[PDB]
């Protein structure tokens, strides 16, 4: 997930199908 | 194993929808409230 290279360079990584135990972090469905 | 767990081990994954069932239920409740209290005025402007 990127807000756009024209705005910033920060990114967010979403690992589909994990439990934040085998990869701040946030556990979602 | 179940069918979902036996098919996920081959690349096939089911992505969860954006609007959950609770949000769809809230939308339906809001539509019902607008239809009962206002009628057709909430779908054309102010309630």
């Amino acid at each position: 997930i990127t807000p756009g290279t024209n705005t910033s360079n920060q990114v967010a990584v979403l690992y589909q199908g994990v439990n934040c135990t085998e990869v701040n972090v946030f556990q979602t469905r | 194993r179940d069918l979902i767990c036996a098919q996920k081990f081959k690349g096939l994954t089911v992505l969860p929808p954006l609007l959950t069932d609770e949000m769809i239920a809230q939308y339906t409740s809001a539509l019902l409230a607008g239809t009962i209290t206002s009628g057709w005025t909430f779908g054309a402007g102010p309630a």
